[PDB]
């Protein structure tokens, strides 16, 4: 009746199956990624709409930056399996972007010691096997569900997003209609 | 038509192209875009309808249509997300054809080894390209 293949999502062509529930791809580093999440507040919202117990997912992407893009990545890494995603999305993320501050592993390195991590116990899951693992199957992912760029969701590992086929001059509505689509494509 | 636009193109063609290695090999995917708004226009305009006879140029009036069409918002857009971004937009690295229109991001992105005036120029080979033809 109201719901779209090629209008509000499109459907994965070569679907990959192991995928998680909702994964997410970004970067630290495009603007559109920062307003996504930090503008609009985005996956909170969503993360509103899923059912119960609906593993959002969230990873991080490498081509933008090159030798600082992966860095991040293991920066992010840890992040996943500390714990700590939550706590340093944000400095991180003002750190690279807006204020302009980040420029080596180093600087990096602090602003996870600033947030509440010890600077030991983040060189001491940093090299981990279970962060050189995580690292992987962040890459492998990403070539499996064939990303260009980014943001980007992807529900099931069987529907990309599509934001063009909703609306783009309200933001509340946008919104709103984002998520739906997201909740709808969770049961399918 | 054919020459002023050809001795026009190759210069503006070059001037990327030229460069293009020059320029060691900065990052892009709006520019393909971009460049496939001239080189599937211009390419296709002295061979358009223009053409190699001269009575039937109301052909390439239409891929004057959907020409720098394209040409002007691609940039245009390109310009605009510059200094104002979007949630609902991307930013990328990478080829695409939705009909299997492969080997045009396996050559003239492949065999590739400012905008100010690309988002003026794209509008400005517009509107000339109009008025005395329409
Ligand atoms: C017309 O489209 C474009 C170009 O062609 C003239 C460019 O050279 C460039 C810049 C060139 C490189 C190699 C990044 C951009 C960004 C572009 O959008």
């Amino acid at each position: 009746a109201q719901y779209e293949d090629g209008k509000q999502y499109t459907t994965l062509e070569k679907p990959v199956a192991g995928a998680p529930q909702v994964l997410e791809f970004f970067s630290f580093f495009c603007p559109h990624a920062y307003q996504f999440e930090e503008v609009l507040h985005i996956s909170d919202n969503v993360k509103k709409k899923l059912p119960e117990g609906v593993k959002m997912t969230k990873y991080h992407v490498n081509f933008m930056g090159g030798d600082l893009g992966k860095d991040l990545t293991q920066a992010w890494a840890v992040a996943m399996a500390l714990g700590v995603e939550d706590k340093v999305t944000v400095p991180l993320f003002e750190g690279v972007q807006k204020t302009q501050t980040i420029r080596s592993a180093s600087d990096i390195r602090d602003v996870f010691i600033n947030a509440g991590i010890k600077g030991e116990e983040y060189d001491a899951a940093w090299n981990s096997f279970v962060v050189k693992s995580l690292v992987a199957q962040q890459e492998k992912a990403a070539a499996d569900v064939q990303l260009r760029g980014v943001p980007a969701m992807f529900v099931n590992g069987k529907y990309q997003l599509n934001p063009q086929g909703m609306d783009t001059s309200n933001m509340d509505v946008f919104v709103q209609q984002y998520a739906d689509t997201v909740k709808y494509l969770s049961e399918k | 038509a054919w020459l002023l636009m050809a001795f026009t193109a190759l210069a503006l063609e070059l001037t990327a192209l030229w460069f293009q290695h020059v320029m060691l090999l900065k990052p892009c995917v709006l520019c393909i875009y971009e460049r496939v708004a001239l080189f599937g226009v211009l390419g296709a305009a002295l061979i358009g309808a223009i053409a190699p006879k001269t009575p039937l140029r109301y052909v390439a009036m239409v891929i004057w249509l959907y020409s720098a069409f394209r040409g002007v918002q691609l940039t245009y857009e390109h310009t605009m997300l510059q200094l104002y971004p979007s949630p609902f937009a991307t930013c990328d690295f990478m080829v695409r054809f939705p009909e299997w229109l492969p080997l045009d991001k396996w050559v003239p992105q492949v065999f590739v080894a400012m905008p100010q005036w690309l988002l003026g120029i794209f509008i400005a080979y517009l509107i000339v390209a109009v008025l005395v033809v329409i």
